[PDB]
């Protein structure tokens, strides 16, 4: 319990970790979805529009 | 991800014994290690094991 409880916030507040050391912290992340997390500090709108505008472009080509 | 770090991500049990995909940091590697060795032991064996490993546990906790 002492080891495992409340183990998620640390990765968002490295100020409140010993040495501010990320390597101490749990970061939740998917093995397969980790192929496409590369570009840091991309705006959410740029990502989400990127996926949607991709779908539109391919659909247009195939059915219109 | 259930055996070793795979694309920099690993699976670790939570406190309820349910899997979690985490980036395999030093912290998460210690977590995975204590799942394999300490937290899987029966209740009668836990306290003896902790007393025995105490100074190792403590160095890892402070370092990682």
């Amino acid at each position: 319990i002492f080891f495992k409880k409340d183990s998620l916030w640390q990765s968002e507040h490295l100020e409140a970790v010993v040495d501010q050391d990320v390597q101490r912290t749990c970061i939740l992340h998917g093995p397969v979805a980790a192929q496409f997390t590369k570009v840091i500090d991309e705006p959410i709108k740029s990502i989400m529009d990127g996926i949607h505008d991709g779908h539109i472009k391919k659909l247009l080509h195939q059915y219109y | 991800t259930y055996k070793k770090p795979t694309g920099g991500i690993v699976t670790v049990r939570s406190e309820m014994g349910e899997p979690i995909h985490k980036i395999a940091t030093r912290g998460v590697m210690l977590w995975k290690e204590f799942d394999e060795t300490i937290f899987n032991l029966p209740k009668n064996k836990l306290v003896p094991t902790l007393e025995a490993k105490r100074d190792y546990i403590i160095s890892r906790l402070n370092a990682d």
